[PDB]
DNA sequence: TTAGAGAATTGGAGAGTGTGTTTTTTTTTTTT
DNA sequence: ACACACTCTCCAATTCTCTAA
């Protein structure tokens, strides 16, 4: 996106991978590729093209631990405890079926324009799995999965093992409220492809 | 179908009345389609003759011509002569104007009648859309938002989006009379706020961003809130609010009255109107139309410095008596009185000194435009 | 077989050495830039002859080929390795053409085969992708090969290829015939003239108009090939800053607008938004919005509109909105089935297309609040996320937004508080740098001279104009302030330690005095914000004087402007 | 009596010709 | 560029007839 010049729309290239260089690469994965610039085969005198890939290349502790989160924020000493614990985790208990999540799940009630939007992103920041969205359904993929023309996306789905943050949770909408209560019951989603009833980890 | 070669190109629009001269031909297993070729093309209703040009400078040359004008509008509808006085200035219109740094100034104006039942409003609009060069009549229940000014929609063939143009954008340059005016939805009401005072229309769906044109006038007729005036209840016989009701350069209330002299004169003028539908076997509607596009393109006014002076003067009493009246009162007027009225009693002057094709307006022309306004809007207030 | 002696004519023509030698130093220059077209201007052609000048505008193919050999003959004798570089040269052409100026309304028929000079504002484009001219293929058992022109196996690096893109001309809609929509036109580009115009840009374009064929219907379609595209939009400067006799930026504002009376402090803050801040990075990957964003609210008849179709003729890259006739897919951007290649692609709004630029919204309380949840992103971080058409893209929509509103009630009322008569969200209200309220007070004493002013204004007729005419359907000079503005949105200048010191102890004053004070005699709480605000407009005041330092002055005239914002009646 | 050569009729192996081919704005009823 | 439907041609297989082994 950086790339792209002032007021005008992002370009994509097909790239084809054969042979030993299958499975290297991955979604959302920045890369650096060496291949040969060719036109598509028919079957006018203008013609599509790809790119013919030759190689893919990939571009106490307690007290310590809690006063090294967020240290540029003043006072919350506790809070920033809760935070380190959030990361931390308990146990899941598992008896035979009688089941208690460890997963820690925490929420900040602040009041207008107040320091919390510093704390969350060091905490985003921080963690080594994770990812934020904000409850307007702005413009862009939501919460759960979604299709295009496979299904893709979902701020639930890309934080699996790890934490996901949610900005503005007054303003979600009943769709919102209804999927955050079936991850925190059963921490899987499902949304149909073409009415099958497909369903996805969280 | 018709067909169209040559010369003919761009010779006529949608909505014209035509007489059409052309060769017939045509284009389940039988079927063909058919068409025509035109030939020639005569528009039922062009430059001016010399002849008729000699006539228009007599017109504009003699010396009661407003008078003239006057009695040629709507010459059924008995009474009424001080408003058929400001529709004739609002066929003429103002003048436009663009400033040095690179503003623009509207020049033309907008009227609206309100008021009882059975008294010839919508005769006045039926009137006055036929004797525009430029005219177009809709009524404010059957009329949608999306259709006053413009609409987008995908095209019947291909598979991309296209621009429409709604009533105010056909009547570019001419008169768009709004009948029911009162019984329009709030949220389309505001549809036209960019339209009345900017003149132009800002687009931004689909995918496309535009600005279209719309340099129309608009004229308009209502009801009291209760049916007919109610001198008991007051200013709640209104309740467009302020937003649209200073857009509009006069406001005139229409009260009936059973005086009994009257009533014997309308009741005979009537009935002789009926009977003299088989009997009947100053200028004619045809010869106004065209006399009107003649001063409208050709005469551009402007304030003598006295007339401008004089103006001033008195538009500082009439915002002092307005702030006085609105103190003393426990309630603010629905009839504001802004910078907008102080434009609108100029608009006036220029049209006066255009049906003369005088070059300036003058103090006689400022005291005629201040007495139509007296009367319409501070009867109103 | 004339068109020899009509290249020779163009050779000799080119050959200016003997006669003060400029089209052999263009060509010079052309060479030592690895170029290979060149611009001709055509009032040089004329000037030297008449008879070929002439015809050349009426016969645009059969003489500009010979104008093309002419040249590649020429740089040849120049130097035959360069000319073998190559396959073949062109020639554009600049100037005035006279009668074939036009426009897409009136271009017709009769046009056909003239060379043509088209002027419009750009709609659209498609895809750059290849043409092939000329194909090659091979035989390695047999050192054998073949060629063609528009066993072996093809050589795609023997073969060659050149670019090919096509866009859409409108006519200007000031010029549109009344109560009638634009026409437009449809331009091919092609080799080195790919992607030099974008939607919203006014262009220029020369070419020659020619038919395309389509049993037959007898029936065409009508393109304009181009042949060039041109695009349109220090020592006064020096001196004028050096002066320092006043605070200039205070005559700035003064001369905004003059049409405009009254309302200084709307005219510094409009200035400022014009001028803009800067932007910040940190080491963490975090950033500091550079932008401005202003709010008008106020009862009719106080020129509100007036000032936003104002800025729109007076900042580069404007673009206008009304919040009745608008949409939120059009404001962000929408999915487009190209006609050329069959394909589904994004297409920019109004947002997108103001990057690096103003978006004004007039009417904005007439919104869906459905409209305001996509404003709200882009205004706080100057981004638009999408999801559509197989294609998930962070865009850049990187601009300010003025804005201008009218009260609740139509009417604002003394006896309710600033956040009762203000019909919006708080939490919008908090995006905002600067809301100004403004109000009809009826003093006569103020109305006189307002009266007066705009009585002035109406009696006025340009001097081109004479006596008795009417126009067709269809203090600092403007010139010196654009060129002032343009000059001062590089500086970049930085903050002092003595300005960082007082923002933060008149920030601590204005917090305690605020904590004294109570929701009925303000419009907005103040937190750090108020900060950026403040850093913000001191920055642009010291751009406005060039100053590479952020000075004390500047601080003060800063908090002064939000002093006026937040704690006024 | 059994079998091969010269002349006449007919089948079909083969070639040539003609033709077809999700994603946005606006209205209306009834649910709120 | 790649499949049906139709029309048409020339080559040589099958039988009649006369003859020798
Ligand atoms: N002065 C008049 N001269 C002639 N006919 C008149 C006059 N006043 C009223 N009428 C008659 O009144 C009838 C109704 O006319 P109309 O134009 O609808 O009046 P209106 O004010 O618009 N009525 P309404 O629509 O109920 O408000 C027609 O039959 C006219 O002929
Ligand atoms: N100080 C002023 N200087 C010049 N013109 C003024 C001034 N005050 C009002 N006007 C006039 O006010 C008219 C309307 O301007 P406009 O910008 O629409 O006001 P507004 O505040 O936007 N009212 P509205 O659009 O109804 O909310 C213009 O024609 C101006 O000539
Ligand atoms: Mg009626
Ligand atoms: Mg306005």
């Amino acid at each position: 996106s950086d790339q792209v010049p002032v007021g005008n729309i992002p370009r994509s290239i097909t790239v084809l991978v054969e042979g030993e260089n299958t499975r290297i690469a991955q979604p959302g994965d920045h890369v650096s590729v060496t291949g040969i610039f060719l036109p598509i085969l028919r079957t006018g005198l203008l013609s599509e093209t790809y790119l013919e890939a030759h190689r893919i290349v990939k571009m106490d502790f307690y007290e310590k631990l809690a006063a090294s989160i967020a240290p540029e924020i003043y006072g919350h000493e506790d809070v920033k405890k809760a935070l380190l614990l959030l990361l931390v985790g308990g146990v899941d208990q598992s008896p035979r079926g009688m089941k208690i999540r460890g997963n820690i799940n925490i929420c900040l009630m602040g009041d207008p324009g107040v320091a919390k939007s510093q704390l969350l992103s060091y905490i985003d920041r921080l963690a080594p799995r994770s990812q934020y969205t904000t409850g307007r359904g702005s413009s862009g993929v939501g919460l759960t999965a979604a299709v295009l023309r496979t299904l893709e996306g979902g701020a639930l789905v890309l934080a699996d093992q790890g934490v996901c943050c949610i900005d503005e949770f007054d303003k979600m909408a009943e769709a919102d409220r209804t999927a955050i209560h079936e991850v925190m019951e059963q921490q899987t989603i499902s949304i149909a492809k073409a009415g099958i009833l497909t369903t996805l980890n969280a | 179908q018709l067909y169209c070669d040559r010369y003919l190109c761009d010779k006529v629009v949608p909505g014209n009345r035509v007489t059409i001269m052309g060769i017939y031909s045509i284009k389940g297993v039988g079927i063909r389609s058919s068409y025509i070729r035109v030939l020639g093309i005569q528009v039922d209703t062009g430059a001016v003759s010399p002849q008729e040009e000699e006539e228009f400078r007599r017109l504009a040359a003699l010396p009661n011509v407003y008078e003239v004008i006057s009695k040629s509008i709507a010459p059924s509808i008995f009474g009424g002569t001080d408003m058929k006085k400001a529709i004739a200035c609002l066929l003429f219109g103002g003048s436009r104007k663009r400033l040095p740094d690179g503003l623009t100034r509207r020049g033309d104006i907008n009227l609206l009648m309100l008021g009882d039942p059975g008294t010839a409003k919508s005769q006045l609009l039926k009137f006055v859309e036929k004797c525009s060069p430029i005219g177009v009549y809709t009524s404010g229940k059957g009329s949608s938002a999306a259709g006053l000014t413009a609409s987008v929609m995908r095209d019947p063939s291909s598979r991309n989006f296209i621009m429409e143009g709604g009533a105010m954008v056909l009547a570019d340059g001419g008169v768009v009379c709004i009948d029911e005016f009162d019984k329009m939805r709030e949220d389309d009401r505001v549809a036209i706020h960019e339209a009345m005072e900017q003149q132009t229309i800002s687009i931004a769906k689909a995918g496309i961003t535009t600005t279209l044109n719309s340099r129309c006038s608009v004229l308009a007729a209502a009801n009291s809130v209760f049916g007919r005036w109610d001198e008991t209840k007051g200013e709640d016989n209104i309740d467009f609010m302020p937003t649209i009701l200073s857009r509009f350069d006069m406001i005139f209330i229409v009260k009936d009255e059973h005086n009994e002299e009257r009533d014997v004169m309308l009741a005979k003028h009537v009935i002789t109107l009926h009977v003299s539908a088989l009997t009947q076997t100053e200028i004619d509607l045809a010869k106004l139309k065209k006399f009107i596009a003649y001063c409208r393109v050709k005469c551009g006014p402007r304030l003598s410095a006295e007339a401008a002076e004089k103006l001033k003067n008195r538009y500082i009493i009439m915002r002092s008596g307005a702030r006085q009246h609105e103190r003393d009162s426990d309630r603010r007027s629905s009839i504001p009185i802004t910078v907008r009225q102080l434009e609108a009693i100029v608009r006036i002057a220029e049209a006066l000194s255009k049906m003369k094709l005088q070059p300036f307006a003058t103090e006689a022309d400022v005291e005629e435009a201040l007495r139509l306004f007296q009367v319409s809007t501070l009867d109103a207030a | 077989v004339e068109l020899r002696e009509a290249q020779r004519d163009y050779l000799d023509f080119l050959d200016d050495e003997e006669d003060q030698g400029i089209y052999q130093s263009k060509v010079r220059e052309l060479i030592s830039d690895n170029q290979y077209r060149l611009i001709v201007n055509v009032n040089d052609l004329r000037r030297k002859n008449e008879k070929r000048a002439n015809r050349l505008l009426n016969n645009a193919f059969e003489e500009l080929v010979a104008f093309q050999r002419a040249l590649k003959d020429f740089v040849a004798s120049i130097d035959a390795t360069y000319a073998k570089q190559y396959e073949e040269f062109y020639v554009g052409l600049e100037g005035s053409f006279g009668s074939k100026h036009v426009s897409p309304r009136t271009l017709t028929s009769c046009f056909l085969s003239c060379v043509v000079c088209v002027e419009g504002i750009v709609t659209k484009c498609s895809l750059v992708r290849p043409k092939v001219v000329r194909s090659v293929h091979y035989c390695p058992a047999t050192k054998k090969t073949i060629e063609r022109r528009y066993p072996l196996e093809t050589e795609y690096g023997l073969s060659v290829y050149k670019d090919h893109q096509t866009i859409t001309i409108q006519e200007m809609p000031e010029k549109a015939p009344a109560g009638q929509l634009p026409r437009s036109v449809d331009v091919i580009l092609d080799d080195d003239l790919v992607d030099k115009a974008k939607p919203g840009d006014r262009v220029q374009v020369v070419g020659t108009y020619r038919c395309l064929p389509g049993y037959t219907s007898g029936t065409f379609r009508t393109v304009l090939i181009a042949c060039n595209v041109k695009q349109m939009s220090i020592a006064k400067i020096k001196k004028f800053s050096k002066t320092r006799s006043k605070d200039i930026f205070d005559q700035l504002a003064k001369s905004l607008a003059p049409s405009i009376h009254g309302h200084d402090y709307v005219k510094k803050a409009i200035l400022c938004l014009l001028l803009g801040g800067v932007e910040r990075d940190l080491e963490n990957g975090s950033h500091i919005r550079g932008d401005i964003n202003i709010l008008l609210i106020g009862d009719p008849s106080v020129a509100k509109s007036q000032l936003l179709r104002y800025v729109l003729c007076t900042a580069p890259r404007a673009i206008p909105t009304t919040g009745r006739g608008s949409s939120g897919v059009g404001l962000t951007a929408a999915v487009t089935t190209d006609q050329e290649t069959g394909e589904r692609r994004l297409e920019a709004g109004a947002m997108v297309l103001a990057d690096r630029g103003v978006v004004c919204i007039d009417e904005f309380d007439k919104m869906s609040d459905m409209d305001r949840t996509a404003i709200h992103e882009v205004m706080e971080q100057g981004r638009v996320t999408i999801a559509k058409a197989g294609i998930h893209a962070r865009l850049n929509a990187r601009c300010s937004v003025l804005a201008a509103a009218n009260p609740v009630y139509g009417r604002y009322d003394q006896y309710k508080t600033p956040m009762e008569n203000i019909g919006l969200q708080d939490s919008l209200l908090s995006r905002f740098d600067l809301l100004f309220i403004m109000l009809d007070q009826m003093d006569p004493e103020q109305d006189r001279e307002i009266s007066d002013h705009v009585l002035r204004m109406h009696r006025y007729r340009a001097p081109g104009e004479q006596d008795g005419d009417a126009m067709p359907l269809g203090m600092v000079s403007a010139a010196f302030m654009k060129k002032y503005i343009h000059v001062a949105k590089i500086i970049k200048p930085v903050l002092t330690q003595e300005s960082a010191t007082y923002i933060a102890e008149e920030y601590s004053r204005l917090r305690s005095q605020d904590s004294m004070s109570s929701d009925t005699a303000r419009t907005s709480p103040v937190t750090a914000r108020t900060l950026e605000t403040l850093i913000r407009l001191a920055t642009a005041h010291a751009k406005a004087r060039m100053s590479k330092t952020v000075d004390l002055q500047d601080a003060e005239e800063a908090v002064e402007l939000v002093q006026y914002a937040y704690f006024k009646k």
